[PDB]
RNA sequence: GCCUCUAAGCACAACCUGCGGGAACCCGUACCGCAAACCGACACAGGUGGGCGGGUGCAAGAGCACUCAGGCGCGCGGGAG
RNA sequence: GCGAAUGCCGGCAUGAGUAACGAUAAAGAGGGUGAGAAUCCCUCUCGCCGUAAGCCCAAGGGUUCCUACGCAAUGGUCGUCAGCGUAGGGUUAGGCGGGACCUAAGGUGAAGCCGAAAGGCGUAGCCGAAGGGCAGCCGGUUAAUAUUCCGGCCCUUCCCGC
RNA sequence: GAGCUGGGGCUAGGAGUGAAAAGCUAACCGAGCCCGGAGAUAGCUGGUUCUCCCCGAAAUGACUUUAGGGUCAGCCUCAGG
RNA sequence: GAGCCGGUAGCGGGCGUGGAUCCCUGGAUGUCCGAAUGGGGGAACCCGGCCGGCGGGAACGCCGGUCACCGCGCUUUUGCGCGGGGGGAACCUGGGGAACUGAAACAUCUCAGUACCCAGAGGAGAGGAAAGAGAAAUCGACUCCCUGAGUAGCGGCGAGCGAAAGGGGACCAGCCUAAACCGUCCGGCUUGUCCGGGCGGGGUCGUGGGGCCCUCGGACACCGAAUCCCCAGCCUAGCCGAAGCUGUUGGGAAGCAGCGCCAGAGAGGGUGAAAGCCCCGUAGGCGAAAGGUGGGGGGAUAGGUGAGGGUACCCGAGUACCCCGUGGUUCGUGGAGCCAUGGGGGAAUCUGGGCGGACCACCGCCUAAGGCUAAGUACUCCGGGUGACCGAUAGCGCACCAGU
């Protein structure tokens, strides 16, 4: 639970983006991170992913 | 699809099979042949919607030819 | 469209190799020099040095960056 | 559901709560009597049967999962010695303390 | 590729050249490879295309006897005769 | 309802501890490791190649290649050895090869031509190769790569500017 | 040299190819191979099961593209008169 | 309804009743191949225009989005906007279509119009309001089940093949258009009165349609759809859901004993060895939704046809009919027809024109040479139910990292 549809959804399009961008640059983050060996498990890991996720969907939706 | 009238279809069967008759005019008949073969007419030169030429045969030819059920000449 | 690369390719070598210079790493496989270099530029500081490229029968695509004369981190 | 093994196939590949269908059943005089209508699960009781039979005990683990419970009483000790809590056969299951201090446990059951 | 030119646009901006900066991808590489890793179902004295094939001797020569570089002793060893 | 069909399927005995070790190009010795070594490692005699039992390019096969561990079975004996097991790692190119160029056979194939239907043919254009064409070479460097990685030397095509 | 050859392809299996014996056509083509007619027909060949009671056979005659089959008779067996 | 990150049980970490896992349905992503369709191609790979950010362009410029195959109509203009094709176990009709084997040979025949291949429709196609059947002046769509009937009958009359009307039953059900006659026009020739195509008339069910003159007459007649919610059935999970405990031989009891209850639900299955009452989300029995598909059924939509005589008359087809050569039919050349056609002649528009099995007279039937038509039968990939159906060499061959 948390961010969510509309609210994130009253986060334009150019953000909506942005947004993303870094959106995967944490994640990807998240990998070096793995193949690292330091950290532990990231329940985060998936969900970031996901939240992202869905973050596209509504935004398409949105109509783009 | 290529070997037919356009105005009309009358290729193919062809039962044929020859034998040795005499028959009703004394005794009777016989038998043998077992074949199949074909039998139609011939085709012309025409036209419809911009060129088309046409083709079909004699019959059918005679007619449409004359006249055009879907194109003239 | 959307993310970049990969992540680190770490070994031996590499290890050696984003050492001393260039850097190797596992790239998507897509992407080539051009799609390839880039997401490199536009990520790490250092530009658009150099790069050589390679697969495998495994998944992963091997790929190497020469060095901006610059930064790079050991451990990346 | 009108044919042996269409149990297996509407108990637990169809909702796993199927399962808590399982968890099913009473307990001591008072809750029970007074009723039966809005379970717990991992309440307490004291099992029925088996050696431990008539036994005294607590809700530890709503296992569903396994298609049974435990109950920290019903247990045992491995070989190489620590102890251990044994499985527990969803069959023989008594509950009489129906864990319910849980306002939300007092609101459904007891 | 080199020269001839229509369409056609350049014809102070079309092509040739000169210097200076800028750009250069996609997939293939290991090791086997007169072969136990290739076909013969097997570590089967069977076949498989191109490159000089090192020397000394023999009239010459990828034929021959010994050996250069490199390769190997055959993947079962003893013992009577 | 079964011996029983040179029956089908599965197991299990025969001959039998005899027949075979896949070329009569032979080995033997000292040390070393190991639970255990004719069969592994180092070393010293000795024998066989040598047009090969040479390195090389291909085609085919695709990790079989290296490195650290290990031998249950495959190795027609062993086996600490392996082209066997598990784990990790290895092969990078503006100029080498394939394409981003070209066509003959041939194959496709808008148009065109004929089949009962499926189909047949087939122009131009396209597919089609160690045939045509095209811009480099020598040394170094790891457990493996290399005309690609190092470096020294030699270039080509496109683009913008003048 | 109607020379040997790699690589690329064309033909095809009642039809191909064949300096031609019926050869070769994925190791036995006198007409390939797989699935399908289909479990083809098959006087020939085998094969043809637990006990027990009762009786007791023919290996001739007549016709057959019939003679090592089978029709009809003749010899068996059970039910009633 | 309170546990979970799938089969992985293991390490390391974590979401959760201010309704997690999962059950539903409708979604947004859906990388590359595959009818492939942008172009090429040894599938799953490699190549091109337009827009596109502008993007690292640290003092230097790219993927993403996209887009477009070709045969089909035709608002033709320069052609813009709709359909298709590929599947698919079995079943369907058409197109084409065979030997074995029987006949104790084998040429006729049979297996058969079967097996196969091809095309294509569907969820069902097939077919379908009659130039039908037959003869009691009798019957009426087509289809399918029983029956007719192994009959009438075909035939080296040998092996075999082997109809149909009628009666019983399931279902019902009817409609259109050229069909130049009328008028409307639009386009031609070239102005008249010609052909032409869109609008109505009519647009035939069982003989009618128009055109004329007088009687007309002045509201219940919905199909194959069209429509509205209706019970929309199902769509997976919907959820309650009668009633025993002690004692006991037991490693275990639900067994052996004692008392106790249920009850439209003693169907079975799970429960440590055989329970109606322990679990069962079962039969008892009632339950249940905002999205995906019906009949029933309610209504208007209702599309739509619906009466009288008369007149010289013009109006469902290009080939019926006839000769030869085949088909199907029970018909194998036959005394041999009907319907269907391969070639050649080439009629009629209601006293017309086929038909009732050579033909002919007379009687009796029917009205062709265009089209649509749900329901009654077939078939199991799918889901369920049930078994004098099987148990790991039986069953599908394959009970679970097998069409491997």
């Amino acid at each position: 639970t948390v961010l969510h549809v509309q609210e994130i959804r009253d986060m334009t399009p150019a953000e909506r983006e942005a947004e993303l961008d870094d959106l995967k640059t944490e994640l990807l983050n998240a990998r070096v991170q793995a193949a690292g060996g330091a950290p532990e498990n990231p329940g985060r890991i998936k969900e970031l992913r996901k939240a992202i996720a869905r973050i596209k969907t509504i935004q398409g939706e949105e109509g783009d | 699809m290529q070997k037919d009238l356009h105005p009309k279809a009358v290729p193919c069967k062809i039962i044929y099979q020859g034998q040795v008759v005499m028959e009703t005019m004394s005794t009777r008949p016989e038998i043998h042949v077992d074949v199949w073969s074909g039998v139609h007419p011939f085709w012309t030169g025409e036209e419809r919607f911009l060129d088309t030429e046409g083709r079909v045969d004699k019959f059918n030819k005679r007619f449409g030819d004359s006249y055009r059920r879907g194109s003239k000449k | 469209s959307w993310d970049v690369i990969k992540h680190p390719h770490v070994t031996e070598k590499a290890m050696n190799d984003m050492d001393f210079n260039k850097l190797q790493f596992a790239v998507d496989d897509r992407a080539s020099k051009g799609e390839v270099a880039d997401a490199v530029e536009e990520q790490y500081d250092v530009t658009v040095e150099q790069v050589n490229t390679q697969n495998t029968m495994d998944g992963e695509k091997k790929a190497v960056v020469r060095l901006s004369e610059d930064d790079d981190q050991e451990v990346a | 559901s009108k044919q042996p093994d269409k149990q297996r196939k509407s108990q637990r590949r169809a909702p796993l709560h199927e399962r808590h269908k399982q968890v099913r059943a009473t307990l001591s005089a008072d809750l029970r009597e007074e009723y039966g209508v809005r379970v717990n699960a991992g309440d307490t009781v004291e099992v029925l049967r088996g050696d431990f039979a008539g036994e005294e005990g607590e809700v530890i683990n709503v296992d569903l999962d396994k298609a049974v419970i435990h109950v920290e009483d019903v247990t045992l000790e491995k070989t190489d010695g620590e102890e251990v809590p044994r499985p527990l056969d969803t069959s023989n299951v008594r509950v009489t303390d129906l864990d319910l201090e849980d306002e939300k446990r007092e609101a459904r059951l007891e």
